[PDB]
């Protein structure tokens, strides 16, 4: 039962 | 969709190189490579987020690809095998981030040919409506046939009086085989065109089958007697018969 | 295959449908995605969720309580709905999409009156074409046994302007042998069929 | 000194009273600088210092990306707990316990969780130096309890989630 | 205020090399570390090993996006540097000091900004390289960082013990001294 995590958002380029 | 895909057909012998092009929307930053095969269906490639390498599909190291500072990418073909005639997807998202859902080309349709000397253009010819029709429905359906072509790269498309036509236009799915049993066999592909009896009838009106057929380049090799099979527009026409 | 799906499901124009989908190894941190592709198009998409019931502009998605099934609501399917639709498991933070089978939906036309009949066609210039029309969904065109014989796949168009839809198959040969009363014999074509004395 | 421009992105979870109180904080940080931020309590991404309205409008916009974030507290959160519950949330480390004269100090060392008594006792004595809980960082703590202090007999009585009865370690 | 505090996880980018750091912490101790070069999960604990997974995929992923982001930040504050903090240094053992039975000395280095730091053991002004372990860069509520650096030995009365730590925030390289 593999881990889970946040993403990162992406900033408007 | 906003993705934009070069060339859109490809016509190539074994053992050569090929390049596709690709364009992701504006914005997108993740550009993504995809495979549909006969054989193993819709297969992902690899994908790239501002320039670098982020996933790797089943890729064999025969394919290479790449992202470029303008976001633009490039999907490289080598030592192509029959069993590579497929369609190549391009594919773009606005990051990596897996809520981001994918935007996809229309895709690279590539034929692998152990000689280019298999590669014929279509014959088009327009099949008039039968009286029987008119009398029974008061509606008449023109047939054209494109045969004889190889590879199966064909854009139909109905002209009616100088304009391109869609209602009452019905073309085949796909090209079928002229010989089932033999390899790197020509294809044919019909269409129809259903009018008002009274708009065939007139004779001041024109009806031309129009087929788009992708072949060769001046980038091809050619040492034959026949003409050199280029891509080209081959038609048949039929004007308003009373 | 991380997702099964029927093989294929039919259904008629303006009318809802419903593709399921079982999906019983799913991950806490698996999403549940639905694409689709037309025919001789790019894939596309059409939604995606977690849990329970999650809507868009072009579907509903409801998810089972315990996650391990799904079901696509296309809430009114047309003739350009028609494609292969792909169920498939992605990871929240992944973008690697794996396609798998999927279904192919095949959407029926309403034929209002059904006139089957199966005509001769002459060449503008100077092979000979026979043309099936005006059939219902009921009928289906069948390949032909014959490899001088060529039979297309019926075909629907439109006639926009005037609200009518008809159905139609293309049959062709260069045999002397070959004629429109026989054409379409491998076929199970209707019994009120019009044929034509030329 | 060289030049260094720093970013951290931290995707918090607090957990209070088991599953019961779940809340997800994720922060944006430049330098030092926790310029937009996302609270589960809030359920929208909120600029923190004038560097952020331009990242959290963007954010916000998107729903695609709000959507992602709220479901967070369910495919981190909630599914990494799950998995505390088997691992860390099972590790009971028994201390160790040995008194040395430096006066005679207790030392608790090498134990797992956090939750920690140590008293002195004879009668239960009042009037003892004991120093914060420190972190090893291998997964263990130790604390140090000293007393200001013949034939009596010292006891110093450790009580531990890892043990069914208090560990007595006696100084005569 | 809560009863248990996760981060899943720590995302760390800096211009300088450049380099980064990804791991998950639960109640201010680090589960695991992603090694962004090998592209490998490494658990701080056997249990870890044996019943916890983490795909270091989504770890390269999101340091990516820091990347990116970083890039997007310094055009619009005008390219801020990051300031330099001067870091506190505490030295002290594992388990009480016996000599002959082994023991480990924990240096403990707080208040890391920059997260670069260089963190050595001096065992009678000579340096050591024998039985040296390091924690990555924890962080702190003050988006700051901490580091602790270990050294198992033989306690005895000839070997004297000094932490040296040189940061961009101390002028001169930092010494605390440790004697059995
Ligand atoms: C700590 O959490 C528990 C929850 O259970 C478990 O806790 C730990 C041990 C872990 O194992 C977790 O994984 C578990 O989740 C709390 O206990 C729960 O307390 C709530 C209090 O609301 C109680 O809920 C029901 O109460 C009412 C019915 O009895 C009902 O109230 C009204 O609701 C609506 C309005 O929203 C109204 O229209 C209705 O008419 C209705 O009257 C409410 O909706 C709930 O149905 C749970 O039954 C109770 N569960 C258990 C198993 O105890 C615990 O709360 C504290 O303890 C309970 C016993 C009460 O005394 C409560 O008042 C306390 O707060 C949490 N403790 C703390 C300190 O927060
Ligand atoms: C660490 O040591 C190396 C030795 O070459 C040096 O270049 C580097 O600047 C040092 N780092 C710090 C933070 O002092």
């Amino acid at each position: 039962s593999g881990e889970g995590s946040f993403q990162p958002s992406q900033e408007n380029p | 969709s906003g993705v934009t895909q070069t060339p859109k057909h490809l016509i190539t012998a074994t053992g050569q190189r090929v390049t596709l092009r690709c364009s992701p929307r504006s914005g997108d930053l993740s550009v993504y490579w995809y495979q549909q095969s006969l054989d193993q269906g819709l297969q992902f490639l690899i994908q790239y987020y501002n320039g670098e390498e982020r996933a790797k599909g089943n890729i064999l190291e025969r394919f290479s690809a790449q992202q470029f500072p303008d976001l633009h990418s490039e999907l490289n073909l080598s030592s192509l095998e029959l069993g590579d005639s497929a369609l190549y997807f391009c594919a773009s998202s606005a990051g990596t981030s897996g809520e981001y859902e994918q935007y996809f080309g229309p895709g690279t349709r590539l034929t692998v040919t152990e000689d280019l000397k298999n590669v014929f253009p279509p014959e088009v010819a327009v099949f008039e409506p039968s009286e029987a029709e008119i009398s029974h429905t008061q509606k008449a359906t023109l047939v054209c046939l494109a045969t004889g072509f190889y590879p199966d790269h064909v854009e139909l498309s109905w002209w009616v009086n100088g304009k391109e036509v869609h209602s009452g236009v019905c073309t085949d799915p796909q090209p079928l085989k002229e010989q089932p049993a033999l390899n790197d066999s020509r294809y044919a592909l019909s269409s129809r065109l259903r009018v008002s009896a009274t708009f065939w009838q007139n004779p001041r009106n024109h009806f031309r089958c129009q087929v788009q057929f992708y072949g060769l380049s001046e980038n091809d090799e050619w040492t034959q007697d026949r003409a050199k099979p280029v891509t080209q527009i081959v038609s048949a026409e039929a004007w308003g018969r009373a | 295959a991380k997702t099964t799906q029927p093989n294929s499901m039919e259904s008629n124009e303006e009318e809802p449908v419903h593709l399921p989908c079982n999906h019983s190894t799913i991950s806490g941190t698996d999403y549940i995605h639905w694409y689709r592709q037309l025919p001789s198009q790019g894939p596309e998409y059409v939604i995606h969720g977690l849990t329970s019931n999650v809507n868009n502009r072009m579907a509903s998605l409801a998810i089972a309580e315990d996650r391990k099934s799904s079901t696509l609501i296309l809430h009114r399917a047309t003739l350009r709905d028609a494609a292969v639709y792909y169920c498939i498991l992605r990871d929240s933070r992944a973008q690697k999409l794996v396609f798998g089978q999927g279904t192919r939906l095949t959407i029926n036309p309403n034929i209002q009156n059904p006139d089957p009949a199966v005509y001769q066609l002459r060449d503008s210039k100077s092979k000979s074409v026979c043309l099936f029309t005006d059939f219902d969904s009921q009928t289906n065109v069948s390949q032909s046994k014959d490899s001088d014989v060529y039979i297309t796949d019926k075909c629907v168009l439109d006639m926009r302007s005037m609200d009518f839809k008809s159905n139609s198959a293309v049959a062709w040969s260069n045999k002397s042998d070959f004629a429109c009363a026989n054409a379409f014999n491998n076929s199970i074509i209707p019994e009120d069929t019009f044929f034509p004395s030329p | 000194s060289p030049e260094d421009f720093v970013y951290q992105f931290k995707g918090m979870c607090y957990f209070t009273n088991g599953t019961e109180r779940v809340r997800l904080v994720t922060r944006y940080i430049y330098n030092r600088e926790e310029y937009a931020r996302f609270d589960s309590d809030v359920g929208v991404y909120r600029a923190v210092t004038p560097l952020g309205p331009p990242a959290a409008e963007y954010w916000n916009s998107q729903k695609e990306v709000l959507e992602r974030t709220r479901a967070e507290l369910d495919t981190v959160c909630r599914h990494n707990y799950q998995l505390e519950l088997r691992t860390t949330l099972q590790r009971r480390v028994e201390p160790t316990v040995t008194i040395s004269p430096s006066l005679l100090v207790c030392s608790v060392t090498d134990f797992y969780p956090a939750q920690i008594k140590v008293r002195w006792f004879q009668e239960e004595t009042t009037g003892v130096v004991s120093t914060p809980l420190i972190r090893n960082g291998d997964w263990t703590f130790q604390i140090l309890v000293m007393l200001e202090m013949r034939g009596d007999v010292y006891t110093c009585h450790v009580e531990h989630p890892s043990l069914q009865n208090p560990i007595i370690v006696e100084w005569r | 205020v809560a009863d248990h505090v996760a981060s899943y996880g720590v995302n760390l980018y800096q211009s300088y090399g450049p380099s980064g750091q990804y791991s998950h912490e639960f109640d201010g101790d680090e589960e695991f570390y992603v090694d962004l070069e090998r592209k490998e999960t490494v658990w701080q604990l056997p249990l870890f090993r044996r019943f916890r997974r983490f795909d270091p995929q989504f770890a390269l992923t999101n340091i990516a996006v820091l990347k990116h982001n970083l890039n997007i930040v310094i055009k619009r504050s005008n390219s801020t540097a990051a300031t330099n903090e001067v870091p506190e240094v505490t030295v002290f053992s594992k388990s009480p000091v016996t000599l002959g039975q082994p023991n480990t000395l924990i240096c403990l280095v707080d208040n890391i900004f920059p997260p670069v730091v260089n963190i050595t053991w001096l065992s009678n002004g000579h340096s050591v390289t024998e039985g040296v372990s390091e924690t990555s860069f924890l962080s702190k509520s003050d988006h700051s960082f901490f580091k602790i650096s270990y050294l198992t030995f033989l306690p005895s009365a000839d070997e004297i013990y000094d932490c040296k730590v040189e940061h961009w925030g101390l002028d001169e390289p930092l010494l605390k001294h440790w004697e059995p």
